[PDB]
């Protein structure tokens, strides 16, 4: 299936605080009006980035799997929300098949929109997020605040997903246009390459 | 093992740390250094990442509660956010400018007066102005015809034991 | 101003001659609060060997 990501997906590219400054900055983006591949499980690749959406209503999505052969021999990484805390681990776990030793890291710590981002930049995590209330991907605009990093180098090519819906995009190395207001909060921005009158 | 044997049967306890490196973060690393902090003064600091120089003051801009650095229009350094107390400084390149040398004709006398172009000449008979603070030139109440001009509407001259009038 | 000037008498003006410049004071560092250090009392204060 299929559906159609109106104008979500921006995050702060970077650390900085810019009041009422339009700036124009290069980095992975989600690309504007993409398609996201709507689901309602498998495995999937991890081109350059992701887009994970949800909109659930008793946290049935639960964590992720990550990793390139996504079994032993080599590295994975598995991020897990187990009613706990969100335990983090670089382990060879065996990796099940259908999924709901010797490692190097550790961590332990419709009305929902868990807006995420994940990106292997220098091979390390990087996290954004937006955590948003609402009452089919509404149309609006909100930016992600990053929220944590994993400086782990792990070789990541593929990953999976652990157990309402949830949507998945690709970034996409296009430059933009950002709106930062007063406050230095993204207000609005506009894809510099989607049609004409954006350029 | 015995307590009183010599030293050389004696027993030793060994830990051997073996610093190893890879392609990695390395964040197994040794504290870093910190100064106390000072204000209103030309000071060259080096805030958690970067550098520089300037004249460290209190703000009173709101940073979002992950940012840490400000830039202007033309992207340059304006602001931190203070790594120890989350308190936002700002930065003031400390002052510069030109010298320049008053003279009446040297025919007429050898007196000047030096105008410091855009300081306060408080940290730098003693006059400030619009357009610097003149040194050497007493301050009339009254107006004339510009002799000398300054700036801003400025003009000075040599008149009447004379000296040199603003 | 006569040497740049490149005279032994000058007319009546205002020239320019040099640059004011502030020096910096000092030097100043900061960083986070140094916390979390290394367990390094675990493994040399260890019971057994
Ligand atoms: C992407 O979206 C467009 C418009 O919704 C659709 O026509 C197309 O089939 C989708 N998939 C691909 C691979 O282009
Ligand atoms: C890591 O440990 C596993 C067993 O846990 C072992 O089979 C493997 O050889 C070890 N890797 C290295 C590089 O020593
Ligand atoms: C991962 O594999 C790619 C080629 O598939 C290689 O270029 C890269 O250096 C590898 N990274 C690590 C951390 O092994
Ligand atoms: C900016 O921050 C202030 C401080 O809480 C808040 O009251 C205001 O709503 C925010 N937005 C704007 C546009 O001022
Ligand atoms: C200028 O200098 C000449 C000699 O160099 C002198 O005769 C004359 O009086 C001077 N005039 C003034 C106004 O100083
Ligand atoms: C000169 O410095 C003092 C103290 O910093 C300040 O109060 C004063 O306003 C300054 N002068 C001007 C013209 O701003």
């Amino acid at each position: 299936a299929y559906t159609n990501s109106f104008t979500r997906g921006v995050y702060y590219p970077d650390k900085v605080f810019r009041s009422s400054v339009l700036h124009s900055t290069q980095d992975l983006f989600l690309p504007f009006f993409s398609n996201v591949t709507w689901f309602h499980n498998p495995v999937l690749p991890f081109n350059d980035g992701v887009y994970f959406a949800s909109t659930e209503k008793s946290n049935i999505i639960r964590g992720w799997i990550f990793g390139t052969t996504l079994d032993s021999k080599t590295q994975s990484l598995l991020i897990v929300n187990n009613a706990t805390n969100v335990v983090i681990k670089v382990c060879e776990f065996q990796f099940c098949n259908d999924p709901f030793n010797n490692c190097t890291f550790e961590y332990v710590s419709f009305k929902n929109l868990r807006e995420f981002v994940f990106k292997n930049i220098d091979g390390y995590f990087k996290i954004y997020s937006k955590h948003t209330p609402i009452n089919d991907l509404p149309q609006g605009f909100s930016a992600l605040e990053p929220l944590v990093d994993l400086p782990i180098g792990i070789n990541i090519t593929r990953f999976q997903t652990l157990l309402a819906a949830y949507y998945v995009g690709y970034l996409q190395p296009r430059t933009f246009l950002l709106k930062y207001n007063e406050n230095g909060t993204i207000t609005d921005a506009v894809d510099c390459a989607l049609d004409p009158l954006s350029e | 093992f015995q307590p009183t044997n010599g030293v050389g049967y004696q027993p030793y306890r060994v830990v051997v740390l073996s610093f190893e490196l890879l392609h990695a973060p390395a964040t197994v690393c040794g504290p870093k250094k910190s100064t106390n902090l000072v204000k209103n003064k030309c000071v060259n600091f080096n805030f958690n990442g970067l550098t520089g120089t300037g004249v460290l003051t209190e703000s009173n801009k709101k940073f979002l509660p992950f940012q840490q650095f400000g830039r202007d229009i033309a992207d340059t350094t304006d602001a931190v956010r203070d790594p120890q107390t989350l308190e936002i400084l700002d930065i003031t390149p400390c002052s510069f400018g030109g010298v320049s040398v008053i003279t009446p004709g040297t025919n007429t006398s050898n007196q000047v007066a030096v105008l410091y172009q855009d300081v306060n000449c408080t940290e730098v008979n003693v006059f400030q102005t619009r357009a610097g603070c003149l040194i050497g030139a007493e301050h009339v109440n009254n107006s004339y015809e510009c002799d000398i001009p300054i700036g801003a509407g400025i003009c000075a001259s040599y008149q009447t034991s004379q000296s040199i009038i603003a | 101003t006569k040497c740049t000037l490149k005279s032994f008498t000058v007319e009546k003006g205002i020239y320019q001659t040099s640059n004011f410049r502030v020096q910096p004071t000092e030097s100043i560092v900061r960083f986070p609060n140094i916390t979390n250090l290394c367990p390094f009392g675990e493994v040399f204060n260890a019971t057994r060997f």
